[PDB]
RNA sequence: GGAGCGGUAGUUCAGUCGGUUAGAAUACCUGCCUGUCACGCAGGGGGUCGCGGGUUCGAGUCCCGUCCGUUCCGCCA
RNA sequence: GGUUGCGGCCAUAUCUACCAGAAAGCACCGUUUCCCGUCCGAUCAACUGUAGUUAAGCUGGUAAGAGCCUGACCGAGUAGUGUAGUGGGUGACCAUACGCGAAACUCAGGUGCUGCAAUCU
RNA sequence: GAAGACAUUGUCAGGUGGGGAGUUUGGCUGGGGCGGCACAUCUGUUAAACGAUAACGCAGAUGUCCUAAGGGGGGCUCAUGGAGAACAGAAAUCUCCAGUAGAACAAAAGGGUAAAAGCCCCCUUGAUUUUGAUUUUCAGUGUGAAUACAAACCAUGAAAGUGUGGCCUAUCGAUCCUUUAGUCCCUCGGAAUUUGAGGCUAGAGGUGCCAGAAAAGUUACCACAGGGAUAACUGGCUUGUG
RNA sequence: UUGACAUUGUGAAGAGACAUAGAGGGCUACCUUUAUAGUUUC
RNA sequence: GUGAUUUCUGCCCAGUGCUCUGAAUGUCAAAGUGAAGAAAUUCAACCAAGCGCGGGUAAACGGCGGGAGUAACUAUGACU
RNA sequence: AAGCUCGUAUCAGUUUUAUGAGGUAAAGCGAAUGAUUAGAGGUUCCGGGGUCGAAAUGACCUUGACCUAUUCUCAAACUUUAAAUAUGUAAGAAGUCCUUGUUACUUAAUUGAACGUGGACAUUUGAAUGAAGAGCUUUUAGUGGGCCAUUUUUGGUAAGC
RNA sequence: CCUCGCAAGAGGUGCACAAUCGACCGAUCCUGAUGUCUUCGGAUGGAUUUGAGUAAGAGCAUAGCUGUUGGGACCCGAAAG
């Protein structure tokens, strides 16, 4: 598939509430860093013998995932996600297609 | 007014898995968390009651050696996903190749091939003539797998 | 192994057991459903009329 | 009976699972070298890629049917 | 009754071939500067109805017409089915009582109706 | 005598470790086994003219593609046949005639559609935000999809209208945990400040045994509960196969 | 089985990694170095 | 492990193991060292053996294929 | 089972009148989609063949196509046409009529619409027949292994499948 | 129930309860005016939203039938640990 990089859409900052310029990231993971809650309630668990409880993951079938527009005004630079069905090939990259010119090769 | 642009990537994709019993002659499959095409496939019942296995013996595509497996055939075996490029060979730069897209030349990387049969492209390149060399990117691994060139183009 | 899986056998026979409720009709039918154009503005219908029916009266 | 796979000039094989150029070998052909034939030299020609159909703009490079040719199961009694 | 503008039921109004048509009224027809738009003013825009036709579209008529619409105790109460029977039939199925009721073939017939506004020898 | 502050011994950390321990080892399934998936979903039929309706009944499909093949507006309108123009010759282009459509609409199948829901052109991103109602499957709970609106804010368009994904029917999945944004709002409970953590709203990270347990085998040495709902010997209808 | 710490106490004699400074290279990713003031496992 | 004596113990280290006074800067923990940071902590940096990589070993487990064409009867087919 | 609110309510596994939607049996392919027979007539220069003519967009035979008009027999996934059976609604007083008021919705405009005012129609107030009552709620067992017949029908050669 | 009506019926008063429509409290979303250790405070009204809400209140306790959950739990029954 193929995404705008600009594209203008509603944007709630409470200094606008009205259709502005955006900016699309795409949205990204992150480090799942450590103190969370999840954290140490998982590995005081983990301590001690019995090893693991917290039941592993095997069976994953699914090859996709919904692909997250981190979008972004430019006036308020509010960050308002967005999603889209789920695709294998992304790219945020311009070039619109033609007209259909002649198939090259 | 703003900028660094935070320029990333592409999101989603995979390697689809699939029931262990489809599995054919060159179908592709991963072994040792590594890629690999099948060349000895073997089927078996267990005892009476059984609950049929099958073993695969599968050489790799990148490395080349010999890898087995057995498991029981409903359970999935991870197939990775392959690709050719197509690309066109340019002029060999020190240890790697130079690959040339036809929309774009971009790319020499690819390290040029451990294999023996990309000696005689080694051999045949001075001799030339248009160097159409496919490469495969499966799980982002790429190496030189065939030689081929057109006859004519001008 | 195989069982009967579906079958209506002595099923239309069992509601009319009971003779297939009505649904009960009412004066004032319930409102739900209806836009809030036409709703909004009827508030202020009832609301204000009732007032020449008991301001009015004395 | 089930299911699985193969079917490419001469012959053995790739491409052949991922469609818009069928590649090698040896075979057979030519001219030389030899007194001839070996051999070595310089070149050379040859296959809708087993059929019917259908998709596909395009199909050996898809799908179904034939055709033939492989296999594996065939057990608890 | 004719014509135009907007229509409503939407082949009793369409197709095909011929033959007509006063009056106005449409319609075909004339020029490219400005506005406009195409490879091209043929389409489209612009400009006078002038220069001219009614050939064409348009309306009407004609065609043992093709069609379509309707009807005909014509096909047929025949196919089909609801109900019911210790009715028949070796069965397949078939009669009967109570009731409903087709299509095709057939013949006869029709072939646009109509609302508002204006205008018309 | 050696041996020498190294070994050993003690605590931690990685490796190794069926020697040892615990534990599992789908379901459907005209016996079970292999096989297939009919265990989510879609199109047509089997349905016996509302709806409902089954089977390892049949014919097939998906777990993707598209910033565009979306949205609006404007123009034109197809496949095909016929006739004809140097190189051209069934397949190179062009011009006219006939042409309700016999074509094209991402991907099966059936609908639907022509001054368009097809071909091309101009601009665009309503594939946005709040947040409910309703149909669908139905427990009339969910997920998914769809309609209808309000409140906006906008695109388009001369306008009226149209537009909250893909002309329609399938294209997707819960709590815990992690993670981003929004509120920068609320807590840290003696009282304060800042990093940190927890919370609300809305997403995403997977459960395709598709309403969602982290799990391989054999037992003619087997064990116990039971089963003729579940086979082999026997009998019965059944007659292809004899 | 391997690694750190501890019981563990006195000594030692050379090597290098990392620090700056100058050359030898292709502003340097380094490089052969090298002189200097340190940390170090050995 | 084989199983008296006689005779012989063939070919395959890719696989699976076992091994190497085997290279070593791919993998690579605790501890330890520097920087950030008001601080926990974050970051890396270097990083044990094994894994990895290469070496051998089959009286170690184990394994030992097809299909063609051809002899002045046919058939076969040493041979290609 | 416990009852409760009410007692002719509103209903009623039902008919009639009117009006709906349905595509199956049937029927049809001289109507399309699909098959499918056999002849007759034309056509090709843009189909090979044959005789005659250097020759051919050549005279006429040739089969393959077609195209024309007929005929044969059909269709679970074909269809103009279209049944009985079963199904939806209406049959009013929470009605109709007259007149008039309310509004931040709506309009050229209190024009509408939604409701309400006041009066008229009352028991033939407005289809047939009936109603050991009509409605409502709590709560809890027991069941979730079915079978057979007449009709309709799928797989099967057929089955007390 | 009351008034009138011989009665039949008509009018008013109508608790209980049903059906809606409002009103007020909370949450979420808008407004945020006045004043403001100037930045805090919130008045005022709105919102296809929302609650196990109020709307002159009804529960507590004991016993009892029935029903659930936990317990040796209707009785008996394992192969195992």
């Amino acid at each position: 598939v193929n995404v705008p990089k600009t594209r203008k859409t509603y944007c709630k900052g409470k200094t606008c509430r009205k259709h502005t310029q955006h900016k699309v990231t795409q949205y990204k993971a992150g480090k799942a860093s450590l103190f969370a809650q999840g954290k140490r309630r998982y590995d005081r668990k983990q301590s001690g013998f019995g090893g693991q409880t917290k039941p592993v993951f095997h069976k994953k079938a699914k090859t996709t995932k919904k692909v997250v527009l981190r979008l972004e005004c430019v006036k308020c630079k509010t960050r308002a996600q967005l999603t889209l069905k789920r695709c294998k090939h992304f790219e945020l990259g311009g070039e619109k297609k033609q007209k259909g010119q002649a198939l090259q090769f | 007014e703003e900028h660094t642009f935070e320029t990333a990537d592409a999101g989603s994709s995979a390697t689809y898995p699939m029931q262990c019993s489809a599995l054919r002659k060159n179908g592709f499959v991963v072994i040792k968390s590594r890629p690999c095409k099948i060349v000895d496939m073997s089927t078996s019942k267990t005892g009476k009651h059984g609950h049929a296995k099958v073993h695969l013996v599968a050489i790799d595509i990148f490395t080349g050696k010999k890898l087995e497996d057995l498991s029981p055939s409903t359970h999935n075996m991870e197939v990775p996903v392959v690709k050719r490029n197509e690309y066109q060979l340019l002029d060999i730069d020190d240890g790697f190749l130079s690959l040339m897209n036809m929309d774009g030349d971009t790319k020499d990387d690819v390290k040029a091939p451990e294999g023996e049969l990309g000696d005689s492209l080694q051999t045949a390149f001075d001799e030339g003539k248009d160097l159409m060399v496919t490469i495969i990117s499966a799980m982002g691994e790429e190496a030189a797998i065939s030689f081929k060139e057109a006859a004519r183009t001008d | 192994a195989k069982s009967k899986n579906h079958t209506a056998h002595n099923q239309t026979r069992k509601a009319h057991r009971n003779g297939i409720k009505k649904p009960k009709t009412y004066k004032y039918p319930s409102l739900k459903g209806v836009d809030p154009k036409f709703r909004r503005n009827h508030k202020h219908a009832l609301h204000g009329t009732a007032k020449a029916l008991a301001a009015a009266k004395k």
